[PDB]
């Protein structure tokens, strides 16, 4: 009865391991849009179809703050952002002492815009030209040592020297799907109401992951996948004021974004070959940059987080409050709607404070408002609050408009000791990992472990 | 429904079903542990990662035995330290993922007693061949 | 004829002599299947591609059986659907690029009976050694 | 002698221990021959040396025989030519690095006669097993 | 003629221009084959061919 | 000169270094060493240096 250990190879057992994710993107746009399409020229071309595994009696652990696929991923995305700037147009150049007065178009002032003239250098190195265009506020910055004349410099002059982005190059979300290597495998979430930890009773295996969108924002979230069953609301320490509360939404807002006014585009030759597009003329009227979201809907959206939100908050009326004050790109809603970085201003959107009862009075009358924001536009960009990463996002001819679905706001909870009925949400964000976070939230890598030892009751004849 | 080209073919799929009907189904999962500017890197050390990988475990089947078969009696009899269960209980209840919590213990252990045994073998078969 | 050393001289040198006889020397080309700033690529992808090839296939073999032979008999029988010539045709008459245009047909089919197979075999080996 | 592992761990413990010991400890240098941004080069190409050259050697193990146990018998009788030494004095008094010094001639023509041997017994077996 | 389209690097003069032969190779497990039927018209079979 | 005399290793060297803004040279100066600094190519023998 003497018992004799054994060895299988093949076996399905498995370990959390930090490999290398690849990319595998969606195949469709790998036309000439391949070398065109920032965040997707270095993945391969694929078809990950689906796997319909369902392991059955898996319980596996999920978590999403500890993971490190989301910091893979944006790695990738500095990494990739560098690359694409690397080939073309250095504004160094440009660096130089503007003259510049209100525009005042056609007897018309323009509250935003200044028409900046400066001495540009022509293809002969001797010989300098006097060039103009019309260039935004925060792009400009009053110039040292005069006093209080119109001279005038760019705003990066004294922290680095910004890259033109090559006006080929497009900035869309074309969807991403992360594959691990072969031996190992990507594990995912299918239970309801995930609040981003704890175990799933109900896994599933897949090549690669779902086609994930590089969207970057700001205090709400935006074309991004939608939950299941109901608002989730999903923070990795709630009674921490300093944690970041993805509020998923079940039904998509959805959010209307214009720039009304006829911007035109003129080409300014500088140096051998290089040339520097800037608006020449606003050939229409003034406008304002605006964004519209339907005030009874949006009701609604506050109205079902309200009640999400009380149940981890009970016995409490649920009040929201504008942002806390600072830079637009601290403040402000971003984008990159169209190719132009809007920066809008969330107040009021996030006012008001919704009873605890929460009398949903959504009924058959007509509650057709909508609540109009108003967007501040940047060409000269500070990506990610790194200031050697910065970039001049070239002027696009023609009024813009940016349809989307809408979100998962990204809130901060406050409040001191004073108030403790209600608690004031305010718009935080700005962080990259959280926009993607989102939509990682069901994904775990795991390294397969093949070999295992087991016993049998039988021996190797010998 | 769903069938085995999904049900294994993909992967992992038994790894619930029990090492008493896991053990059926191997090679079709040992089968894809190896169908593997600057992000050149990115596919050449995740090629690299897999072959290396593969090779590293073909390396220990092939020094304890017996040889590339996915399943061998290692004529290596359990220590008492490392009896923990009876046979009944492991190979119709529990699960290949849950049994390799327990059997991890001890592992590195193993992997010696095997590599020994089989050098005994082989000597073995050599005297074997040169008596007869 | 020539030396068999030169029969697969670097490759495919019996790939004319019809397969009754190029059959007779496939050691002398499976010993080459493996032999192996920015043009750094064109070198590394160049070795790993011959790696992962050559892997690939011996993958294959030891889940086929016998295990790695360069021939085996696998005891999976030739299907009547597959069934399209007599032994006297293929073996004396055609030559194996030749036999590749027509048994390329059911190819991935095959594989799957054979790799199943071995999992029979190998459980029954477990069983043989259980009951003796 | 000591422990096999306490010699033998490392690397080559038994590089002077004389072929009849050296012998016994095969397998944990065999164990050791496969372990593992431009400047990465002196990484990714330092890993694709010890795979290749791992299986270049491999390699022809399996085309001799028989295939991977680590010690075969070839039934390649010895030439003439190659007759060196009494079987007393190669094991019992020489070492491995000492003995390849002598029989570094001749090893290229022995190569041959091992692959060539093998197909002649594959063929054999088809025929034994066709016949039976 | 130049300045208008793009900035022109001077050729290092130490590198030399010359047509030193090129041998291409396939990497292992492929092969080059080759013709050698005589007024081959560039497409077609060739009953005589070579590996090399 | 340092205060009342001089140090016999270092040049108080003054230069027009560029600013920011390309148009705007600003009048700047360092203690180079000597071995660092060689006379000007070519001028009459005056306080003229270059690295």
């Amino acid at each position: 009865e003497n018992l004799w250990v054994t060895v299988y190879y093949g076996v399905p057992v498995w370990k959390e391991a930090k490999t290398t994710l690849f990319c595998a993107s969606d195949a469709r746009a790998y036309e000439k849009e391949v070398h065109n399409v920032w965040a997707t020229h270095a993945c391969v071309p694929t078809d990950p179809s689906p796997q319909e595994l369902v392991l059955g009696n898996v319980t596996e652990n999920f978590n999403m703050w500890k993971n490190d696929m989301v910091d893979q991923m944006h790695e990738d995305i500095i990494s990739l952002w560098d690359q694409s700037l690397k080939p073309c147009v250095k504004l160094t150049p440009l660096c130089v002492t503007l003259i510049c007065s209100d525009a005042t178009v056609k007897t018309g002032t323009v509250e935003e815009m200044k028409n900046c003239s400066f001495n540009t250098t022509t293809e002969i190195r001797d010989k300098e030209k006097k060039e103009y265009a019309l260039f935004y506020k925060p792009d400009i910055v009053p110039l040292s040592e005069t006093n209080n004349t119109s001279e005038y410099r760019l705003i990066n002059c004294n922290t680095s020297a910004c890259t033109q982005a090559c006006p080929k190059v497009t900035f869309e979300p074309i969807p991403i799907h992360y594959c691990a290597p072969a031996g190992y495998a990507i594990l995912k979430c299918n239970d309801e109401t995930f609040n981003g930890t704890g175990p799933c009773s109900n896994v599933s295996t897949v090549q690669c992951t779902h086609g994930i969108r590089p969207v970057v924002s700001t205090q709400l979230l935006l074309n991004g996948s939608l939950a299941e069953k109901e608002i989730v609301i999903r923070s990795e320490n709630l009674t921490n004021n300093a944690k970041i509360i993805i509020v998923h939404l079940h039904t998509p807002v959805e959010i209307v974004c214009t720039r009304p006014n006829n911007n035109t585009r003129k080409s300014v030759r500088i140096g051998p070959g290089q040339t520097f597009y800037a608006t020449g003329d606003i050939i229409g009227d003034i406008k304002q940059a605006h964004c519209n979201i339907s005030e009874e809907k949006w009701n609604d959206t506050l109205q079902k987080v309200g009640i999400e939100l009380q149940k981890h908050f009970p016995n409490k009326t649920i009040k929201y409050n504008q942002s806390a004050g600072g830079d637009m790109e601290i403040t402000t809603h971003s984008f990159n709607c169209g190719g132009e970085f809007f920066y809008c201003n969330t107040s009021n959107l996030f006012n008001g404070t919704y009873n605890g009862t929460y009398i949903s009075t959504n009924s058959s009358a007509n509650s057709t408002s909508t609540i109009t924001l108003q967007c501040r536009i940047k060409q000269i960009i500070n990506m990610w609050q790194g200031v050697g990463r910065c970039m001049y996002a070239p002027p696009i001819a023609g009024n813009i408009t940016c349809r989307s679905n809408i979100t998962g706001l990204l809130l901060t909870r406050d409040g001191g000791t004073n108030s403790n009925e209600t608690e004031t949400f305010r718009p935080a964000g700005g962080d990259m990992r959280d926009n993607w976070r989102s939509e990682l939230y069901k994904y775990k890598v795991v390294k397969i472990e093949p070999l295992g030892v087991a016993p049998t009751r039988c021996k190797r004849r010998v | 429904a769903v069938g085995i080209g999904a049900v294994f073919l993909g992967f992992l799929g038994a790894a619930g079903s029990t090492m008493g009907a896991a053990s059926m189904t191997l090679t079709v999962q040992a089968r894809n542990l190896l169908s593997g500017t600057v992000w050149g890197i990115k596919q050449l050390q995740a090629r690299v990662l897999a072959v290396e990988r593969y090779l590293r475990d073909q390396q220990l089947l092939g020094i304890w035995g017996c040889s590339g078969k996915l399943i061998c009696c290692t004529n290596v009899p359990w220590n008492s330290s490392w009896s923990n269960r009876n046979l009944s209980e492991i190979w119709d209840n529990m699960t290949w993922l849950q049994w390799d919590k327990e059997i991890s213990n001890y592992t590195q252990i193993i992997y010696g007693l095997l590599e020994e045994s089989q050098n005994q073998q082989e000597k073995n078969e050599q005297d074997l061949l040169a008596l007869d």
